């Protein structure tokens, strides 16, 4: 059960933040005044990782310079980090097959796409996998959900409909909507070869994308097997499901508390939006853990680091967060 | 060689030099003149001296507590039995030494009381301390922020002199008069207060309005705050609300008048009981309760 080790897929979602992303890296930025990675690591730590992988190619010097400078180049950390240098740009499926012909890949290993972060224990999470495993022997990878702000009317960028099981939690079908944004089309078509097979079928529009994976080691020889795989989610969950290897079967998870993958400025937005709020339980600003973050918690959800330097006869709001040697002036809301 | 004089030329100063501290300076220098090898010569030679002082003071009670301190150093000093010389320059050179912990004591006090005012707390201020104001400077000095309410506090005019050294500082300020004092108590996050003294019991000894503003926090419950440097200390214990040291009237009610003359006489200090305190703080920590009488039973031994 022991000694696990991550991949974290950077480089992946350039460009999709549009005005940025030009000298600095994707990961670099920060949430709430501190690195995406950070956030990511800190997940990585708690679920217990003894292993790190990166993928760096665009503005990589950056990157592999803010590791050397990280909490974790220090003997004393729990994992170490070894960064994989590939051509500049490209798909998921390229860098599978990179890291298969290196060879690294021992027993269950862990893949990340983007940033994401969750509040979920995963202890929990690793159990399931396990015993799901042992109920039958092709079994492939493990998919994390969770459930969305009642009516996803505001969602528009992750239209994606799930198609799962009652009592094996098995995904079905994956699909992408234009809707609400651009009325043109209506129809979805669904494959009839499960039918008996499940019986229980449950279609949802109402969970949100994660995007963490728990993999075998089967998963890197497939990806070489068939090349023509670019995507992990769109193409490939769908290609799994659809009769390629007859008999194996892919995971997905439901829970009930916060975990939403950052992919765009407005759903970044509303994460940042939900930190600033008590939606994350232990992921609160006042627990600090890049060390050199000393903020504490005041009431109304106003957050202040030390040395906040600020002028008389000033009102403060709600779900404000302030760093460290900072000066506001007078008539400021 | 006089000792009221000495401290009778301490006019212009002040400030620096505490009232107190000033007037121990000037016990110290009574001392090293006529020989302090002789405790039977000297000791009573400066209880004369002390008698003096209380004999010439109009209002003040603070150079009482002062001297017993002196007292309880010098007579500390050779309890070693140690060398009837060595003892006695280490005597000599604590009256210096003892205006250089007023300083010390200052400069830990401005970092440790500087906690209790949180971010944005509108305060009522009343009465003047050289260590309230010394917070309320080097919070300033610190950035924070902090509103201040004045009490028209009515001996010398006090809250005058008191808002005159605000403006000086550069924090907003505007006059509350004693009488309505009671309809400030809701847009006050703290009242602060600066005593002439502190009680046996664990109560205060301060100005013309005091005992007043405790009753009326203790009735809006909000907190209530007593700042001092750690040498105004008397056995003191005034047993009721009205009853204290006087040298002028103790509520005089006079006769007939037509020119008006004979009118202001009430009673211009005050005691307010232990409960009333909501925090005490002095140089010796951070205490409040039952802390002075401690502090008391530590120095008498008895």
């Amino acid at each position: 059960e022991d000694r696990l080790q991550a991949v974290v897929l950077t480089d992946s979602y350039e460009t999709r933040f549009m005005p940025l992303t030009a000298v600095k890296p994707r990961c670099l930025l920060p949430l709430a005044n501190v690195p995406l990675i950070e956030y990511t690591l800190e997940f990585l730590a708690k679920a217990g990782v003894h292993e790190v992988f990166l993928i760096c190619s665009s503005h990589a010097n950056q990157i592999n310079d803010y590791i050397e400078n990280s909490k974790w180049n220090l003997p004393w950390s729990p994992f170490k980090i070894t960064t994989i240098m590939s051509p500049e740009a490209r798909c998921t499926g390229d860098v599978m097959r990179d890291l298969d012909n290196r060879g690294i890949i021992t027993g269950d290993f862990i893949l990340v796409s983007g940033d994401v972060l969750t509040n979920i224990d995963f202890s929990k999470m690793l159990e399931f996998h396990k015993k799901m495993h042992l109920q039958d022997k092709d079994h492939i990878s493990t998919m994390c959900l969770s459930k969305a702000s009642t009516y996803p009317k505001t969602r528009t960028i992750e239209p994606a409909a799930f198609v799962l099981d009652k009592s094996t939690s098995r995904c079905i079908y994956y699909q992408d909507l234009p809707l609400p944004s651009s009325r043109e089309k209506t129809s979805i078509q669904i494959d009839p070869e499960l039918l008996d097979n499940v019986d229980e079928f449950v279609i949802r529009n109402d969970l949100i994308d994660c995007r963490i994976d728990i993999c075998t080691s089967h998963v890197p020889l497939i990806f070489q097997e068939n090349f023509d795989y670019q995507s992990l989610r769109t193409d490939f969950v769908k290609g799994v499901i659809s009769s390629d290897i007859l008999g194996k079967h892919i995971y997905a998870y439901l829970t009930d508390e916060y975990a939403v993958r950052v992919e765009s400025w407005q759903t970044y937005d509303t994460i940042s939006q939900d930190f600033l709020g008590r939606w994350c339980y232990p992921l609160v600003l006042d627990s600090n853990i890049q060390d050199d973050q000393t903020y504490s918690y005041e009431s109304r959800h106003i957050y202040k680091e030390k040395d906040v330097v600020l002028a008389q006869s000033c009102k403060i709001g709600k779900c404000t967060a302030i760093g460290s040697g900072t000066k506001i002036g007078e008539g400021t809301k | 060689f006089n000792i009221t004089e000495t401290y009778l030329r301490f006019l212009e100063e002040d400030t620096e030099m505490t009232m107190p501290i000033a007037a121990i300076e000037a016990l110290v220098t009574l001392l090293r003149i006529k020989t302090p090898e002789t405790a039977a010569e000297m000791i009573n030679t400066i209880k004369s001296s002390t008698e003096e002082l209380i004999k010439s003071i109009p209002n003040s009670v603070s150079l009482r507590a002062g001297c017993d301190i002196f007292m309880r150093f010098v007579l500390r000093n050779l309890h070693l039995y140690g060398d009837w010389e060595n003892c006695k320059q280490h005597l000599i050179e604590n009256g210096q030494l003892f205006v250089s912990r007023a300083k010390k004591s200052r400069n830990k006090i401005a970092e440790i009381g500087v906690d209790f005012i949180a971010d944005d707390d509108i305060i009522l201020v009343h009465g003047y301390s050289r260590a309230v104001f010394s917070l309320l400077n080097h919070a300033a000095n610190k950035f924070i922020r902090f509103r201040c309410v004045v009490t028209e506090s009515r001996p010398s005019k006090q809250g005058n002199q008191l808002y005159t050294l605000l403006e000086q500082k550069g924090i907003p300020v505007t006059l509350i008069v004693d009488s309505a004092v009671g309809a400030v108590i809701d847009k006050v996050d703290k009242v602060f207060v600066g005593a002439e003294g502190v009680a046996e019991s664990g109560g205060i000894i301060n100005l013309v309005g005091t005992y007043s503003v405790g009753v009326l926090a203790h009735n809006a419950r909000k907190p209530f705050y007593v700042v001092t440097e750690s040498h105004k200390f008397v056995r003191m214990f005034p047993l009721s609300s009205d009853d204290l040291p006087m040298a002028g009237p103790p509520l005089d009610f006079t006769r007939r008048t037509d020119d008006l003359e004979d009118a202001l006489r009430g009673p211009t200090i005050d005691y307010t009981a232990q409960e009333y305190i909501t925090a005490l703080i002095t140089d010796l920590g951070v205490l409040t309760p039952s802390a002075v009488s401690e502090e008391l039973i530590k120095m008498w031994y008895d």
